[PDB]
Order: C-alpha cells, then sequence, then structure tokens
C-alpha cells in the first residue's frame, strides 16, 4: 500500500495516482478543498448524503 | 428486501419506486440527478405505462414529502437480453425536475477505476427496497435496507445455475437469510465511504431469494458508467 492504496490516499473520495503521487477528486456537486483532498459540498443536498434535515 | 431493517428517516434518500397504472410498486430505482433515475432493463417490461414516485417510505400513508414524477424518455441498454438478463440496465428522464428535501435525494456516481479497487472491495454494500419480505411473501409496505456483503467472483459463478457475465456480481449470504428479493429488481446497491454513499450496482436477479447456496446478482454499474453520462447528457 503506498498511494491511493494506502488509506485511499488520504482523499475524500476519488483518489488517482498521476505520474507517481496521489491525486484527489470528487463527484459532481461538490469541489476539492484547499487542502486539495477534502470534499466539500457545492449546494444543498450533494449526492450520497443522507438527509438529516 | 429479505431481512435487513426499515430505512429510517432520511436514510435511503436516492431510493426511487416505479407505479404501474394501477399505483403499485413493482420495481425500484436509484435516483442519480433531478432529471434522472436508474433502474433496470428488465423492469421495463413489467409495465406498458409507468411513473416514478421519490421520498415514498410507507407506501400506505402520506407524509407530505412524497412525489409522483411521469416518464418523460425511457432510455434502455440497446444490448439487454431477456435470456441471461445481460446489460439489465435502464436510465429515465423524467419531464418534471425532482425538488431534493428530507428522504428525497441523489446517490453519487463514482468513477471507474476507483469505484471497482476502493468501493467494491469493501467489505459491504447495500441494498434497498419496497420488494418482497419473503420469498413466497408479498410486496413491503415499508422501504428496507440491508447490508450486504460483496461476494467472491469465483464462488459467484461456481454457485450460479445461471451464467453470470462481466456486467453482474453477487452480493449477500451463503446461507443467511438475509437478500434482496421480487419487487427490489432496478432498486439501488450503494456503497458507503466516508458517510458518502455511492452507486455501486442494480437489483437485478436471484435464484429465488435468499436460498442457501445462492446469492443476489446485479448489474456491475461500474461498467456502465460511460453509458450512464451519455444517457445522462442527452
Ligand atoms: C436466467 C436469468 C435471466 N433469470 C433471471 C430471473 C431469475 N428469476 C428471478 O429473478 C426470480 C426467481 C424467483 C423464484 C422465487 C421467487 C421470486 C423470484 N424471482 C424474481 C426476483 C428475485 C430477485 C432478487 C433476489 C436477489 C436479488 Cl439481488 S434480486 O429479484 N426478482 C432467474 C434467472
Ligand atoms: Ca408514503
Amino acid at each position: 500500500r503506498k498511494l491511493c492504496s494506502l488509506d485511499n490516499g488520504d482523499c475524500d473520495q476519488f483518489c488517482h495516482e498521476e505520474q507517481n503521487s496521489v491525486v484527489c477528486s470528487c463527484a459532481r456537486g461538490y469541489t476539492l478543498a484547499d487542502n486539495g483532498k477534502a470534499c466539500i459540498p457545492t449546494g444543498p443536498y450533494p449526492c450520497g448524503k443522507q438527509t438529516l434535515e | 428486501i429479505v431481512g435487513g431493517q426499515e430505512c429510517k428517516d432520511g436514510e435511503c434518500p436516492w431510493q426511487a419506486l416505479l407505479i404501474n397504472e394501477e399505483n403499485e410498486g413493482f420495481c425500484g430505482g436509484t435516483i442519480l440527478s433531478e432529471f434522472y433515475i436508474l433502474t433496470a432493463a428488465h423492469c421495463l417490461y413489467q409495465a406498458k405505462r409507468f411513473k416514478v414516485r421519490v421520498g415514498d417510505r410507507n407506501t400506505e400513508q402520506e407524509e407530505g414529502g412524497e412525489a409522483v414524477h411521469e416518464v418523460e424518455v425511457v432510455i434502455k441498454h440497446n444490448r439487454f437480453t431477456k435470456e441471461t438478463y445481460d446489460f439489465d440496465i435502464a436510465v429515465l428522464r423524467l419531464k418534471t425536475p425532482i425538488t431534493f428535501r428530507m428522504n428525497v435525494a441523489p446517490a453519487c456516481l463514482p468513477e471507474r477505476d476507483w469505484a471497482e479497487s476502493t468501493l467494491m472491495t469493501q467489505k459491504t454494500g447495500i441494498v434497498s427496497g419496497f420488494g418482497r419480505t419473503h420469498e413466497k411473501g408479498r410486496q413491503s409496505t415499508r422501504l428496507k435496507m440491508l447490508e450486504v456483503p460483496y461476494v467472491d467472483r469465483n464462488s459467484c459463478k461456481l454457485s450460479s445455475s445461471f451464467i453470470i457475465t462481466q456486467n453482474m456480481f453477487c452480493a449477500g449470504y451463503d446461507t443467511k437469510q438475509e437478500d434482496a428479493c421480487q419487487g427490489d429488481s432496478g432498486g439501488p446497491h450503494v456503497t458507503r465511504f466516508k458517510d458518502t454513499y455511492f452507486v455501486t450496482g442494480i437489483v437485478s436477479w436471484g435464484e429465488g431469494c435468499a436460498r442457501k447456496g445462492k446469492y443476489g446478482i446485479y448489474t456491475k454499474v461500474t461498467a456502465f458508467l460511460k453509458w450512464i453520462d451519455r444517457s445522462m447528457k442527452t
């Protein structure tokens, strides 16, 4: 387990190994955060989230 | 769903239910966006005319959060065959957009490579629906969900009396009495990853329900991602 094989490369969602090194990305409706790992919802009711309200 | 638990308020918001002219649910579906529903192709033959209900958890009571939507376009995979149920996938374009709210929200479509190496290698997935609670029982009036373990592809093929194509995968238990069933077809098989749920399958078929030595067969969504995107773009 090196890159994306090691704890998903620390990515919140999609992890891909580009020319070595980890690169994270997110599903539509989310934007990659400043740390380039977390995924932040673009608006209300982002995909994959159980509705709490 | 045989066994499992009932979906609590807001737990299975991406669940869609295909209803016939007489308001009866016959298949499930997965909300992909405000205009698109993912379901199984074989479900398209259960009714000459149907609509899609969302935000529904109890078929015999109203909690004003449910909504019926007419289907504008039915996009069935052109390679689907009733002989083997291969390519059991279809996308429905709704006439009016779904308004997301409590119990109504889309599941996430993942990227193929990541989904196959990370999502499908997880221990379990989650299937849900309004289907039979027992193989010979009747349809459930309560939306249910079940955690189903991913089944080794080899064991899958060894257990099936029917061919398991590259567009299908097994999930469920060998002997434990928990599995999807008639009525859940076309429904969601999602996989949780860091509290975000991703569509990983479509309830397809099975030799009975919860039978020992048999598993639940699902359409492999990751094999149709490009196809799904195309369908939604048009
Ligand atoms: C040769 C291929 C093309 N063929 C596809 C259809 C399969 N038959 C069923 O499908 C089916 C059998 C069956 C037997 C008792 C009760 C319900 C049944 N269903 C209907 C049913 C059962 C289920 C599921 C069970 C676990 C799942 Cl996952 S889906 O969803 N619908 C037999 C094999
Ligand atoms: Ca209801």
